[PDB]
RNA sequence: CGGAUUGGGGUCUGCAACCCGACCCCAUGAAGCCGGAAUCGCUAGUAAUCGCGGAUCAGCCAUGCCGCGGUGAAUACGUU
RNA sequence: CGCGGGGUGGAGCAGCCUGGUAGCUCGUCGGGCUCAUAACCCGAAGGUCGUCGGUUCAAAUCCGGCCCCCGCAACCA
RNA sequence: CGCGGGGUGGAGCAGCCUGGUAGCUCGUCGGGCUCAUAACCCGAAGGUCGUCGGUUCAAAUCCGGCCCCCGCAACCA
RNA sequence: UCCUAAAAGGUAACGGAGGCGCCCAAAGGUCCCCUCAGGCGGGACGGAAAUCCGCCGGAGAGCGCAAGGGUAGAAGGGGGCCUGACUGCGAGGCCUGCAAGCCGAGCAGGGGCGAAAGCCGGGCCUAGUGAACCGGUGGUCCCGUGUGGAAGGGCCAUCGA
RNA sequence: UCCCCCGUGCCCAUAGCGGCGUGGAACCACCCGUUCCCAUUCCGAACACGGAAGUGAAACGCGCCAGCGCCGAUGGUACUGGGCGGGCGACCGCCUGGGAGAGUAGGUCGGUGCGGGGG
């Protein structure tokens, strides 16, 4: 399924602009969007392995990929978790399923968000990446209201060859990222 | 990574370093404890056609002809951080078949 | 617990050590007798 | 399959998701 | 008080030295961890015991990163 | 301090590393004989020094005790001593620089270091400064 | 259901409603699913429940007081 | 290790023998009543009957094995 | 000082053995009955588990030192 | 286990300081794969510390349990298959007064894992234990009181400090 | 002979990090794609396969620069088999042979073996 908007958006729009705002030499130097990850701090899905699959399967739809599992390792004595049996929910998508996800992001999810104001332009890893936070997971399209037994939250990320948050900012902006200015 | 390498380095003689490129497959018979290659049958850096797997076979046989010649037979194989599955497979395969 | 492994349709034993309560109840691990060679050995 | 976002404000994108009949609203068109 | 305790001497260390004749199976060096690595015709066991697998002379070879290997040069 | 309970005796060999140079201040106090210097001795010389020239400058005490002084309470030989009675001491061998003053007058120094010397069990000397450091 | 609280706008009395008036409109919708031990009022047009007026007084923080009518019960064996 | 007795509601016991009946005491909650606790009176939730298994129409029941407690005499190179 | 036992809400005392969740009585506080107080009834609050370091995912609980308390011992010369 | 112990080994005191009287059928065997703790920067609950992302980060983690030594060029982390926690053995050698302890190439039978080379006779290793006698339970080419047989015993296995 | 590059081993930091430069026809990597072998507890990122186009950006090769790291004299010195003397003691000294560590001058951003391809 190699065909979408955000695809050629980076190609015939962002790419050239990245040659403008900064300018380069080699094609393999211009910041390429390549890695996107998700995560869900599931200390909640400890007691309930049932509620665990629910979050995973829900995720499966909104991501268009295959959910994964990543428990803890240390030992939160304060909050009931130890060995690392409980759970954490992770899922990394790339190539096409990546582009298809971001499309839904800035055209579906972000749009109908509780008093949406944009993306905080500070959430850069000091280098050339970005990390955002979300609550209600139902802001995604396919997620029906009468199906969510909990407004489980989650946070994602996106890696790019970008080395500076200025290049990153420009990139993301050109990609179509409404940054709360 | 190269654990396996060290394993057979204490095994015996006549290692078979099977280094393969993204389109090539070099095969060298290097004996340790000295650092000398005997039967070095290259691939795309030799003569053969253009079919990685099949080439791996023909180069494996290339080793055979030169190996049996010098009287070498100890098939001490050297995986060289590669999974015995595809190209590297036909190497020792075709070479040990003939 | 001190475990002893018998043989199938014969009368040979083996030295073993099971776990009292720990997830271990029966021992169906194969072994090797002196009469013939290699037959499964039940706990017993 | 081509997810036809039927958002209620005049935008129908052909993304890729489950059930092309994805009824949404308040997207990027409004 | 309560301190007078100690496990008797285990008597480890270098058993054979470089420039020594050795049969086959002579415990070259009994070591704690792996202060001395095997090598040419030398293997170890559970307690990391070093012994000869052939017949010759014992030889040492320090190799920094790699380690302090010890071998035996067979001859007759 | 903070490490663990007791420690050995250990002889006091040559006055080697037990001996340095005037690193800070202007004047200095050096030992001539080797011995353990007691905590009570440090303070004794300390108070004596600072008390002499009221509102004194800065008094540097280079040495520092950390050797658990052992001792038994008038009995026999049931294990090792409780020690700690006198407290602790420092490995003080000839050449060492116990004290050294600064930002004050020479007369204040000479007299002070002198008095603080009597607070010490070891026969001592008083070195100026010179220029003996390590340079070019 | 409930109308507390609170934002903003506006009305009128009076020199003047920040402290302190009443009121209206929009939004806000608090605790409360019938009340712990304990305790109160009434024997018939009574209790319960509903509205009305007046003195007071510029106005009003009145759910207060005094008066009036509408509807309209229950039970009282007995005096330990 | 050998012998025999039982496990029954938050807890103990009768039911067991010779199967057709989960009942009893107290606690506990609500109701009656009292000056008050209580006595006393009404109603109610909680037991695969330690377990697995077998025979029977039905098994707490009779029986085999398994887990545990308690009792018994004996034993210890 | 040798050996043993013990520092837990304001008073006394359980929990430590068998690491996760401080219990009881009195008192204190607020409310009721009484003219009033106690008695009695209704509800509430109250601890750093002596101390310092260590063990542990985690310490009132486990280990070690110090400090305080109680008990026993302290002989032959 | 370490120090004392004086650079081979050994080495004492009512010398300093701390453990063991176990545990694991997966914490084993083979095969294939994988790399720490922390620090910073970024991120919904969390926020010193769950989980995810980037850069740094050679061993200060991990290695069941005290410590020492060793160790990511794996002894550590995970998955597949499996039961070598095999029998009959044992050149040689550590240690050592005796007894006891300890390593083990390779051979044979037979079996696991891998394509194979090859590895596997338990656990990274150094504590987790007990001569002999007495008797118990299973097994067996043996003995069996004139003779067949039984009692009883020996032998291999294993039990009660 | 010699040079550039590929495989692999040795010496085991004077080869490491880092900033700069530089090479793609060849060699190498990335790269295209995921139908077949095969795979990520999620992803062809990793492992794998078929193979053209593109770049030398990443990685690596080569070269430079010393700030960090590392190597390290010499000189003298501490200590010391051995022989001898002095002090109540704590300790001190000489003859004989041995001789560090630290600090100084200073060195280094590699050297090297066999085979393979290319001029
Ligand atoms: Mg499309
Ligand atoms: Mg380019
Ligand atoms: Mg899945
Ligand atoms: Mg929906
Ligand atoms: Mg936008
Ligand atoms: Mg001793
Ligand atoms: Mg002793
Ligand atoms: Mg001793
Ligand atoms: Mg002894
Ligand atoms: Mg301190
Ligand atoms: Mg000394
Ligand atoms: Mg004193
Ligand atoms: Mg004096
Ligand atoms: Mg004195
Ligand atoms: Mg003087
Ligand atoms: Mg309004
Ligand atoms: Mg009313
Ligand atoms: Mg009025
Ligand atoms: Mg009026
Ligand atoms: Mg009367
Ligand atoms: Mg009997
Ligand atoms: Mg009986
Ligand atoms: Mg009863
Ligand atoms: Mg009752
Ligand atoms: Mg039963
Ligand atoms: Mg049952
Ligand atoms: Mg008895
Ligand atoms: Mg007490
Ligand atoms: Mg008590
Ligand atoms: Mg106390
Ligand atoms: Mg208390
Ligand atoms: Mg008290
Ligand atoms: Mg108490
Ligand atoms: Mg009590
Ligand atoms: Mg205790
Ligand atoms: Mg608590
Ligand atoms: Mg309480
Ligand atoms: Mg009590
Ligand atoms: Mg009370
Ligand atoms: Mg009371
Ligand atoms: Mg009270
Ligand atoms: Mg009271
Ligand atoms: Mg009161
Ligand atoms: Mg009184
Ligand atoms: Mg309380
Ligand atoms: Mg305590
Ligand atoms: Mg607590
Ligand atoms: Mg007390
Ligand atoms: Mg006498
Ligand atoms: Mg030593
Ligand atoms: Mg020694
Ligand atoms: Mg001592
Ligand atoms: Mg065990
Ligand atoms: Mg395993
Ligand atoms: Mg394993
Ligand atoms: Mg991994
Ligand atoms: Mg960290
Ligand atoms: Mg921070
Ligand atoms: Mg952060
Ligand atoms: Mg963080
Ligand atoms: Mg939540
Ligand atoms: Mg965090
Ligand atoms: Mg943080
Ligand atoms: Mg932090
Ligand atoms: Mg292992
Ligand atoms: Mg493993
Ligand atoms: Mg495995
Ligand atoms: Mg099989
Ligand atoms: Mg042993
Ligand atoms: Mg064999
Ligand atoms: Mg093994
Ligand atoms: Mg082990
Ligand atoms: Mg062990
Ligand atoms: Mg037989
Ligand atoms: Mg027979
Ligand atoms: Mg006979
Ligand atoms: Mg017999
Ligand atoms: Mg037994
Ligand atoms: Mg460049
Ligand atoms: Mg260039
Ligand atoms: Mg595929
Ligand atoms: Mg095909
Ligand atoms: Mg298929
Ligand atoms: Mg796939
Ligand atoms: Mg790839
Ligand atoms: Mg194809
Ligand atoms: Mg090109
Ligand atoms: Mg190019
Ligand atoms: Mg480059
Ligand atoms: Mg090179
Ligand atoms: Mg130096
Ligand atoms: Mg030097
Ligand atoms: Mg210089
Ligand atoms: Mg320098
Ligand atoms: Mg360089
Ligand atoms: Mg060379
Ligand atoms: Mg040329
Ligand atoms: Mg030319």
């Amino acid at each position: 399924p190699l065909d979408l908007a955000l695809k050629r958006k980076y190609y015939e729009e962002v790419r050239p602009e990245l040659i403008r705002r900064f300018g380069y030499q080699n094609v393999w130097e211009v910041p390429r969007l390549e890695k996107v990850v998700i995560n869900q701090g599931l200390g909640e899905a400890k007691e309930d392995a049932r509620i665990l699959e629910k979050a995973a399967q829900e995720l499966a739809l909104i991501t268009g990929q295959k959910p994964a599992v990543t428990r803890a390792k240390k030992s939160i004595s304060n909050f009931k978790l130890r060995k690392g049996m409980p759970i954490g929910l992770r899922v990394t998508l790339r190539r096409d399923r990546m582009w298809i996800f971001l499309e839904k992001l800035l055209n579906v999810a972000l749009p109908r968000i509780r008093d949406f104001r944009g993306l905080n332009p500070n959430s850069f890893d000091g280098r050339g990446n970005y990390n955002l936070g979300l609550r209600e997971q139902l802001i995604f399209p396919e997620i029906t209201y009468d199906m969510v037994d909990a407004l489980r939250g989650m946070d994602i990320a996106v890696v790019t060859t970008a080395e500076t948050d200025e290049e990153a900012r420009a990139l993301l902006e050109l990609l179509g990222f409404p940054f709360r200015k | 990574k190269f654990r396996v390498r060290n394993r057979i380095k204490r095994t015996g003689r006549l290692r078979l370093s099977v280094f393969r490129s993204l389109k090539h497959i070099y095969a060298q018979i290097i004996d340790d404890e000295k650092g000398v290659t005997l039967v070095s049958a290259s691939s795309l850096a030799l003569k053969l056609k253009g079919n990685k797997t099949e080439v791996a076979r023909q180069v494996g046989r290339a080793l055979a002809e030169k190996a049996l010649a010098l009287g070498i037979k100890q098939v001490a194989f050297d995986r060289g951080p590669y999974k015995y599955h595809g190209r590297v497979k036909a190497l020792a395969e075709g070479a040990r078949e003939g | 617990l001190l475990l002893e492994c018998t043989e199938c349709k014969r009368r040979n034993y083996a030295t073993e050590k099971n776990k009292r309560n720990t997830p271990n109840k029966l021992e169906l691990r194969k072994y090797c007798p002196w009469c013939r060679k290699h037959t499964v050995h039940r706990e017993v | 399959v081509p997810a036809r976002i039927i958002c209620g404000c005049g935008n129908v994108i052909e993304t890729y998701s489950t059930k092309p009949e994805i009824y949404v609203e308040v997207c990027s068109k409004c | 008080t309560k301190n007078g305790r100690d496990s008797q001497a285990k008597r480890l260390g270098v058993k054979r030295y470089e420039g020594q004749v050795v049969r086959a199976g002579n415990i070259l060096v009994r070591q704690r961890g792996t202060r001395f690595k095997p090598g040419k015709n030398v293997g170890m066991g559970r307690d990391f015991t070093l012994f000869a697998l052939v017949d010759g002379v014992v030889e040492f070879q320090d190799r920094g990163r790699l380690g302090r290997y010890v071998h035996v040069r067979p001859l007759a | 301090r903070m490490k663990y309970r007791k420690q050995q005796r250990g002889r006091l060999k040559g006055a080697t590393k037990g001996g340095d140079y005037v690193a800070f201040g202007d004047f200095g106090l050096v030992a001539l004989e080797p011995a353990w210097i007691t905590a009570q001795q440090i303070e004794a010389a300390r108070v004596a020094m600072v008390r002499h020239f009221r509102r004194g400058g800065k008094i540097f005490i280079r040495i520092f005790p950390d050797k658990p002084y052992t001792k038994k309470p008038l009995e026999v030989r049931m294990g090792k001593g409780k020690g700690n009675v006198e407290g602790y001491v420092a490995v003080v061998k000839p050449g060492r620089v116990m004290f050294e003053v600064a930002g004050v007058t020479e007369e204040q120094a000479m007299e002070a270091l002198r008095i603080a010397g009597h607070k010490l069990p070891i026969k001592t000397k008083i070195v100026r400064r010179d220029a003996y450091d390590e340079a070019q």
